[PDB]
DNA sequence: TTATATTAATATTATATTTA
RNA sequence: GUUGAAACAGGGUCAGCUUGCCGUAGGUGGCAUCGCCCUCGUC
């Protein structure tokens, strides 16, 4: 398990693409209404991490609660077929299953899992807790109408002289989402989330956008990963007073942002040196 | 059960979304994911998010409407609704949160009551 | 404003239970405590679940029927109230059970829909 | 339901696009793809993209208007709108995103209310 | 025990997350409906203070009356397996059990606990009474529809291979909840709640959100803890004539808030010094 | 709604074209194809293309102006505009693309506001 | 416990400001 | 003015004590704005 409480600002941009498809209630880049600032759900980045770990580790003790063929209760009832077949006395049987799928699933060690679903296998608090990535400046979603030279369904509206299905490719022309995340040692005690699991998580935040590429999401990158490694299990300083260190603003005169060169990521590690380590992993 | 002059921004946006989906569902009635199925979640809560895109998306439905006068019928009540919408609110108030669903189903009733829109248009 | 929202909750949960036959958390088990007593807290969000439930109805005509009756229910509603008086949370419960045994009537919704 | 002096660049551009399509749809009423059907998607979002071309395209509609004074009627309110448009914004703000659709349908109502433009012009 | 009575205003905010989901309302944050202002139950902050004390103290005399496998009657019956097994004469057996449960469990010593349940351990009121936390401004609960590329029990698995259970993630795009609280001395005498336990509680209030992070909370912080320490065991001033000194308003020209930088927290310590201290513990 | 000192080359060229067509449409008001109808498409996009020819064409309109002092009125504001035009840009920038239409209709308003040009000239 | 299949769907408006 | 009278529900008693809505989950995967159209005819 880890022994230092990391609180990290993970700045990631989208150069031209749909960062987090969008609310599913809508599909134009997930925005904060009032500010127009784009949102990227914590679960979206958690999925980028999950996909990165799934492609990279391809290992036991690092499985994921996988993609489409991902009936989770299958993977949970699989946990009830180990040393805790039944001899673990339902009270602590769910705890033993929880420990098993912490150990097995890097997903669950890193981010929690509501595993209280199948043969109930406890709930994991997920040491690593990314928050809703909200873009520094209002994402100016472009909503590019695209076409298809091919209709999908043989519907009534797949007409004679052309089969087209216009469709729309929502895209953020650029948006530097900011993902405050918290890695809690107290909840890494409950999963065995290790310093190596956490190095995998940092490697994931840095490199997970270079691999989870898509037509929808365009080009999207980890512009910065400024972790604050507290000296102790507790908080060496209130998390937000640390995230204010990583102050991201538009540059001097850019009215609108087009690239990371339109964003002063001012970072002051002046007094966190008290007991925090500002590990600028991603930039 | 439709206050066409309610002025409650949630209610007028619900009405607006109801007519928007009415047009989409008359543009191509065979439709997997109407804007209720894909946009309503935020149209009810974040009208600025969708309702901009809902009206990128609207003139094309009005085109796809088979009965070209039916397009005028529905566009007219979109305008009737939007007189009451001085702005798509950033986030719908909670009162307005519910009144959006109220508006969706009030205006959806008004559209699926047989002669109502074709009548009420002819008094304009 | 309590009885018609009870009916609204009944149709909403019927649509959900019609969309997902086997549910572990119906919008009853998940939203009832506050849809009964605090309709704006919930019915503004039950009815975002609603288009998805109607989409998932395997008989899209059944989705149309259920959406029609929720239009009828909600036609009697001019606004979800901020808080339902103790008078109406009884109505909500009565309205809920009335509408849910109307939905689980033999052909009631199919009929009432067909007379419109 | 039209704030002719709103100054909200999204709203004034929506009004401007509404009158632009009004002219196009009075230039040749029988029109497959009005500028709503072909330009609105970006006029609502990228006003610089179209609204330049929309006004290459505008004097020719004003010519094609059968009633030569109706062309003055509509051009006058284009100018009335464009007093409020110091610039076509590069990308319409999200508030302005929605207010463009607001403007389209507000000004479209104002144009399809019977005497409004012909009246309001005569007070200028 | 403490010899001063405290009335604290604990301003804590949520940036992008569910501060306290209403189980009655899906999981969307508790809200004062007729004013839209958010709510965070007193039990929610008492819970996160419990989690904080369970996190940091890790020692007897500060247990928590505790987490899931926390059958409370088990702890209560532990009280009756003590020096007061028989020697305390069922009448005051429950009172000796109260004194125990107060000694061991900081939850009970600090907040109360209804422990009249098992081998009846009495009924502790609890010197520390947080109120409900009504956000200063209507929280605009975003209700971010999210997706999961996995399902649960192979009963909701798709009729095709494409398993997914989109689900919903309610987030408050910002809410500065304001929790009035009362450290009542008269019940500190009952529980033995001491100034050490009270300093633990102040640390807990300041740091209870740096550690209780979820995919649900997103990011919650403790924007201020203004503690009015009265001179007397009694109240020097009426509690609300104090809480009106901490006037928290949305700043001059914010349509609705999106960060603590949108709220002005004006603290009026001008004349409270009649006999009485205001210590700005958190802000 | 006219920034007479905008200096935005698109906006000053739009103003210049507005006064150019004002002169053409006061030279002979009965005009089939004003320079809006024949030149605007490139004046808005390729100012070097027309605006050279637009001012071959301008002194002759100033001659054809019936009120010989009105010619001075309009030529003066052509000069007022052209102080802000250090060069007719080869291709109008896209921002400037839209600002040309802005200028056309801003200056057209300024010309069709009753006393504005005759006043503003008299403060020179 | 029950129940479990599509309502509605055809055009608003439309005639010239400014010009010493 | 000889005939049912007189008559308390009283007095008073915190529903309290307190309890995370939760753990968490990609909006996705992707889709050409297209195919093309003398600015002309002429003074």
């Amino acid at each position: 398990t880890i022994e230092k409480r990391y609180d990290f600002v993970f700045l990631f941009d989208v150069q031209d693409g749909n960062p987090n498809g969008d609310p599913d209630a809508g599909n134009l880049p997930r925005i904060d209404p009032q500010t127009g600032e784009g949102l990227v759900t914590d679960v979206c980045l958690k999925r980028k991490v999950r996909n990165f770990i799934q492609m990279t580790q391809n290992d036991e003790h690092h499985d994921i609660f996988i993609r489409e063929k991902g009936i989770l209760n299958n993977l949970i009832d699989e946990a009830h077929e180990q040393e805790n077949v039944k001899g673990k006395e339902k009270g602590e049987k769910t705890e033993a299953a929880r420990q098993y799928m912490c150990s097995r699933y890097y997903d669950i060690r890193t981010f929690g899992a509501v595993m209280t679903t199948g043969k109930n296998a406890g709930q994991v608090r997920g040491p690593v807790q990314l928050t809703f990535s909200r873009s520094i400046d209002p994402i100016m979603t472009l909503e590019h109408s695209i076409t298809r030279m091919a209709v999908t369904n043989e519907k009534d509206a797949s007409e004679t002289g052309d089969n087209r299905t216009m469709g729309r490719k929502f895209t953020v022309p650029y948006g530097l989402y900011r993902c405050h995340g918290f890695i809690s040692t107290h909840f890494a005690k409950q999963t065995g989330f290790s310093e190596n699991d956490l190095e995998l998580f940092w490697q994931a935040l840095v490199n997970m956008f270079d691999h989870d590429h898509s037509a929808a999401r365009g080009q999207m990158n980890a512009r910065g990963l400024y972790v604050f490694e507290h000296s102790n299990n507790l908080g060496d300083a209130p998390a937000d007073s640390l995230f204010k260190r990583i102050q991201v603003v538009k540059k001097d005169g850019v009215e609108v942002v087009r690239s990371f060169d339109d964003y002063l990521v001012s970072v002051d590690d002046k007094n966190l040196e008290e007991t925090k380590l500002l590990r600028k992993l991603g930039g | 059960g439709l206050d066409r002059n309610r002025q409650d921004i949630g209610y007028v946006l619900g009405r607006l979304f109801a007519v928007l989906e009415k047009i989409q569902a008359e543009a191509n009635p065979g439709l997997n994911a109407t804007i209720a199925d894909r946009y309503f979640g935020s149209a009810s809560s974040t009208p600025i998010a969708v309702f901009g895109t809902l009206m990128r998306l609207l003139p094309h439905h009005l085109n796809k409407l088979e009965f070209e006068g039916r397009a005028v019928q529905l566009q007219w009540e979109i305008r009737q609704i939007l007189e009451h919408c001085q702005r798509f609110p950033n986030h719908l108030n909670l009162e307005q949160q519910g009144l959006f669903a109220i508006g969706y189903y009030h205006e959806t009733q008004f559209l699926f009551t047989k002669d109502a829109l074709k009548n009420l248009f002819n008094e304009a | 404003i309590g009885y018609v929202l009870g009916r609204l909750f009944a149709v909403l949960e019927k649509i959900q239970a019609e969309a997902n036959p086997g549910l572990n958390a119906t919008i009853a088990d998940r939203y009832f405590g506050s849809a009964s007593s605090t309709p704006i807290a919930v019915f503004g969000t039950l009815m975002r679940l609603l288009p998805h439930h109607l989409n998932k109805l395997e008989f899209e005509g059944r989705a149309v029927q259920l959406q029609w009756e929720i239009r009828q229910i909600l036609e009697h509603c001019q606004r979800f109230p901020n808080h339902l008086n103790l008078e109406q949370q009884g109505l909500f419960a009565i309205g809920y059970y009335h509408e849910t045994q109307f939905l689980f009537t033999k052909d009631a919704l199919k009929n009432l829909f067909n007379e419109a």
